[PDB]
RNA sequence: GAGUUAAAUUAUAACUAAGCUGUAAAAAGCCCUAGUUAAAAUAAAAUAACCCACGAAAGUGACUCUAAUAAUCCUGACACACGAUAGCUAGGACCCAAACUGGGAUUAGAUACCCCACUAUGCCUAGCCCUAAACCCAAAUAGUUACAUAACAAAACUAU
């Protein structure tokens, strides 16, 4: 008879999931300039996850699409491509101190 | 479309280059394929110097061909172009929009596990 | 005063001239410090060789000439001889890694010659030849 | 007699809902040379640093205003049966309350 | 719906008709896939240049 | 050999030193994990030793990120005790 | 052993009316000639069971997964 | 299965230099060498990977394409199929690493650790051999958190 108890329901104060930044975004092997901003401009290394800060599942997929563009003939190896190096840095890594 | 066809050739005049991407074409259309369209990729500096049909190229020309055809008639494809010297570097993939973007909810956080050990006095 | 670390691209034009000459007509200085040996060689921008210098060349002997003293002798040495050909900028290149890498970059600069430059070519293989075993010493 | 259940529904606690980015008031019952220990009405006290203007008004009884972002700090580190609680709350100064 | 659009695409395939036409078109309007990502996942076209 | 020379691990120096630019570039390739790499590849290790290494790199790599969270975690409660001889 | 014709609609394109008024541009592309061996199979088990099964709309029963383990 | 090659290395050519490799320290070896520039073949697959996926296991992480991962979803051998690495038989490849062997050094001796050279072989095609700390030393299928700490470790237990 008493009103006051709680009721079996879900949390409502659920705040949305994070997104990634190239969630629900299609990668692709052609844009070198969407490839080349996971990069090190310096050196050619590709960044890890605590770097590029991707989740599971795009990571893989920029992973596969660079190295078919490094074969396929669409962007350098050893250095990225100069032309794309104003591009807005979305990596967390700092080299100048 | 269901074929991709990454081609890049090597840098000339007009005239050969829309000679060489009749032929080109030609050449899938007789082992049965029904091509999309042509996209150009324009011309740029390739990223490193590629070694094909004892020459060294640095500039040359992207091209794209999208078109269906049989999965058993890929390989003649390939070796067709490998014979031919006006094209540098032929590549063959699935087209990208055959799969769909599978749908995403987020970044689902992982905790940190537990009850990995025993719970004698250590 | 903006300063990009980066170097000028051949493709643009960049209106940074050291000596009156440009980015790429610069001479070269090849280091290569071994961990036994540091060789010093300087070449002019059409890849033509100016003056060599090593620890060996300069007196030291054995064990000697892979110490950093021996490296900052070879690169006063070949500043010299690189001074007296009439060369005042260098983009100096460094391969490998070895005790001479600091001594040959700072024995140029105190032998009459300056570096604007550095570029680092080890050589890294992507999976390459198989090197030797261990040493269990 | 008043159900205890009734007491918990109009509760100010309850109707706050979550903690982070609250604006709670609170009085401060003790006082350091650069610590300023606030009780804000929650289970725990938060401590902040006392603001480089107006820094000689804040007293004891003193009123200020607080951005609850924590109710009470508590993480779980690997090996831990249960976690380890620091019996403090976060929270941060927005200024003395405005009589 | 899947054969509808199909039929509709079967317009614009390239035949042995207006091959020359295909490829002179092509040559003269160029294209490029990039576009570049922002932290905030804003997509950036290049193409405003 | 077949990219182009002096773009890739090349940095210019500014006002005429050569030490710091130096410096700047070592951080670069030990960030990159390079400097590490060449020191591993001198001898070569059999695959054995390199999983064996990785589980203990790995291993170090929780242990210090977890200790190290719970020290900026508890790094608040480092002011003096106001209850000191209570 | 089965041989499917090579000229003949997939599976999913079969019962869709309206399909022999299309050109052969579009029957082209639904053809057995731009589908792969997952499509053949389909066919050839489409085809097996219509003439040895009684009831091809029963998938639990011992004979119809007998059926399917033969085409693999 | 089929096709393909980025980074390194070597045959080889040009130029300069007289020395080059090597160690805690040396000797031996090389001087047909070393540095730079240009460059096949063979072999091996940086960063991604702080990810933990696929396969029954042993295993697999350079790129592309084709074929493709049993069972309407229990247990089961001495039967059928498979099984890293080393080793054998025949043909082909050989950058580089390298048991054996020779030389140098160390030592009372060193047919060992250290240094230099090179072979089997590691590789491709066809066949055989069927062994591992083949170990996550924890058998398969369903479950329970009740009862209850030999020790140690990766908590305890029930049913077929
Ligand atoms: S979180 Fe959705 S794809 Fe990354
Ligand atoms: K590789
Ligand atoms: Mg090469
Ligand atoms: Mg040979
Ligand atoms: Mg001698
Ligand atoms: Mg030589
Ligand atoms: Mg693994
Ligand atoms: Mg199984
Ligand atoms: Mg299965
Ligand atoms: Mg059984
Ligand atoms: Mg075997
Ligand atoms: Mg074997
Ligand atoms: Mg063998
Ligand atoms: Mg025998
Ligand atoms: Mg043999
Ligand atoms: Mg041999
Ligand atoms: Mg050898
Ligand atoms: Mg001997
Ligand atoms: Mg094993
Ligand atoms: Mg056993
Ligand atoms: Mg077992
Ligand atoms: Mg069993
Ligand atoms: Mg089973
Ligand atoms: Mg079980």
């Amino acid at each position: 008879s008493n009103e006051d108890l709680p009721v079996p329901m879900e949390n409502p104060y659920k705040e949305p999931l994070k997104k990634c930044i190239l969630c629900e975004k299609h990668v692709d092997y052609k844009n070198v300039q969407l490839l080349s901003q996971f990069i090190s401009p310096f050196t050619g290394c590709i960044y890890g996850r605590h770097i590029t800060g991707l989740c599971g599942k795009k990571q893989k997929e920029i992973t596969k699409a660079i190295k078919r563009a490094q074969i396929l003939g669409f962007m350098p190896v050893t250095y990225k491509d100069p032309a794309y190096l104003k591009d807005p840095k979305v990596c967390n890594i700092k080299y100048r101190e | 479309p269901r074929y991709e066809l990454a081609l890049i050739l090597k840098a000339m005049q007009r005239p050969e280059t829309a000679a060489a991407l009749k032929r080109t074409l030609e050449a899938l259309m007789d082992r049965g394929a029904v091509v999309r369209n042509l996209e150009n990729l324009g011309e740029r500096m390739l990223p490193y110097k590629i070694s094909a049909h004892n020459q060294r190229h640095s500039r040359g020309g992207y091209f794209l061909v999208d078109f269906y055809a049989p999965a058993t008639t890929v390989e003649s494809m390939m070796e067709h172009l490998s014979r031919d010297i006006d094209v540098i570097r032929p590549n063959i993939v699935k087209h990208p929009l055959t799969q769909e973007v599978k749908e995403c909810e987020g970044i689902v956080p992982v905790p940190l596990e537990e009850k990995l050990y025993s719970t004698k006095k250590r | 005063s903006s300063f990009s670390i980066y170097p000028p691209i051949p493709g643009q034009e960049n209106s940074l001239r050291w000596a009156g000459k440009k980015f790429e007509e610069i001479p070269i200085a090849h280091i290569k410090a071994s961990y036994n040996n540091t060789q010093i060689q300087v070449v002019s921008a059409a890849h033509q060789p100016l003056a060599h210098a090593s620890c060996g060349t300069e007196g030291f002997r054995n064990a000697k000439k892979g110490t950093g003293i021996a490296a900052q002798t070879a690169g006063i040495a070949a500043a010299a001889k690189a001074t007296g050909k009439g060369v005042t900028h260098v983009r100096v290149v460094v391969k490998g890694l070895g005790p001479g890498r600091l001594s040959a970059i700072k024995g140029l600069t105190m032998g009459g010659l300056e570096v604007i430059s550095i570029t680092d070519n080890t050589p890294i293989p992507h999976x390459g030849c198989r090197p030797r075993k261990a040493r269990r010493l | 007699v008043e159900s205890f259940a009734s007491m918990l529904r109009h509760s100010p606690l309850t109707q706050m809902g979550p903690a982070k980015n609250k604006l709670v008031i609170g009085q401060i019952f003790h006082i350091v040379e650069d610590d300023l220990y606030i009780d804000f009405g929650g289970k725990f006290h938060c401590v902040c640093k006392r603001p480089e203007v107006d820094g000689e008004k804040y007293q004891k009884g003193t009123r200020v205003r607080l951005r609850l972002l924590d109710l009470e700090l508590t993480s779980r580190f690997l090996g831990a049966t249960t976690d380890t609680t620091i019996l403090e709350a976060d929270a941060v100064l927005l200024g003395l309350q405005e009589s | 719906q899947e054969v509808l659009q199909l039929q509709e695409e079967a317009k614009t395939f390239i035949t042995r008709e207006n091959l020359e036409a295909r490829v002179e078109e092509a040559l003269d309007s160029p294209k490029s896939y990039n576009w570049a990502i922002t932290r905030e996942g804003l997509v950036v076209r290049p193409q405003q240049k | 050999a077949n990219h182009l020379k002096f773009i890739a691990r090349t940095v210019m120096v500014q006002e005429g030193n050569v030490e710091g630019a130096y410096r700047t570039l070592n951080r670069i390739l030990t960030m990159d994990g390079l400097i590490e790499d060449i020191k591993r590849r001198r001898y070569y290790e059999k695959p054995c030793r390199r999983r064996q290494r990785e589980s203990y790199e790995t291993c170090r790599r929780i242990y210090n990120m977890e200790m190290a969270r719970k020290i900026n975690f508890l790094m608040r409660k480092n002011r003096a005790d106001p209850w000191q001889g209570c | 052993q089965d041989d499917p014709p090579p000229s003949m609609l997939l599976l999913d394109y079969q019962n869709v009316p309206g399909i022999h008024k299309v050109d052969d541009v579009v029957k082209r592309l639904l053809s057995l000639e731009m589908a792969n061996q997952k499509e053949k199979l389909k066919i050839k088990k489409m085809q097996l069971m219509n003439k040895v099964l009684e009831n091809p709309e029963d998938t639990s029963s011992l004979e119809a997964r007998i059926v399917a383990l033969t085409v693999k």
